[PDB]
């Protein structure tokens, strides 16, 4: 979608330059431990699971559908990290982005 | 002559005949993978309850807990395990705090020995003290 939008220009205006949009992953990438590998240690917190691989095997069914009870536990573990790490960095990013200009987020 | 390692330690022309193609696509209901996972848990052997039995030297194995209270503690473990298996705070099915009055129930423990006495002192220790009371030494 970003490529198609960036490939449009009608009256020499070039609507939606790629430089005027920001993905949903820059905020995560800014953190020195980025959010993805940050959440890949929930297996340390969870009891009875020793790896990300067998964590996935435990949480997901043979039909690739998440058991509600297991997912809820994983959500219990996930909510703090999303609440107390990502939020302030996101605040800072949106603040300085707003100060810098108007963009699509 | 191929050795089998031990489990434990002890002492010391055309081809491709027609009809061999694989084009059928059948989705079993119930699914195969779902059934195998359930049957793996079912075929598990039962736990070893060796508490209260003697050992290599003749000392009764297990902790020193009263016969009555041992049964009640074991009941609490079953309910706690049962809740975990259903991934709930508690389980609907409980082995403890039923309406029944099982005040006389008993379960095996390491508190008593085979002769019917108490294990306040290990059986091996008791033998050593008894046989030492008859020891005689060299004259001066």
């Amino acid at each position: 979608i970003m490529r198609v939008l960036d490939s449009i220009s009608i009256l020499g205006i070039q609507i939606m330059p790629r430089a005027h949009v920001v993905d949903s992953d820059e905020v995560g990438e800014q953190m020195e431990p980025t959010f993805e590998q940050a959440v890949m240690e929930i297996y340390k917190g969870i009891a009875g699971v020793d790896s990300l691989d067998d964590l996935i095997k435990w949480v997901l069914n043979s039909d690739l559908i998440p058991h509600d009870d297991r997912l809820g536990q994983l959500f219990q573990a996930f909510l703090p990290l999303a609440k107390d790490l990502l939020a302030p960095m996101a605040r800072k990013f949106y603040d300085n982005s707003m100060s810098e200009g108007r963009l699509l987020t | 002559m191929k050795r089998i390692p031990r489990k434990t330690k002890g002492k010391s022309p055309a081809t491709t005949e027609p009809g061999t193609s694989n084009r059928e696509q059948y989705k079993a209901r119930p699914g195969i993978a779902s059934v195998q996972r359930a049957t793996e848990s079912a075929e598990m052997p039962m736990k070893n309850n060796d508490e209260g039995t003697p050992d290599k030297k003749g000392n009764t194995k297990g902790d020193l807990v009263n016969e009555h209270s041992e049964a009640k503690d074991e009941a609490d473990e079953a309910t706690k395990k049962q809740a975990k298996d259903t991934d709930k705070s508690k389980a609907q099915v409980t082995y403890s705090d039923t309406g029944i009055n099982n005040a006389n129930e008993l379960s095996r423990s390491g508190n008593v020995d085979n002769e019917g006495g108490s294990n306040q002192k290990p059986m091996s220790t008791r033998i050593a003290e008894a046989t030492s009371a008859i020891v005689s030494k060299h004259p001066a």
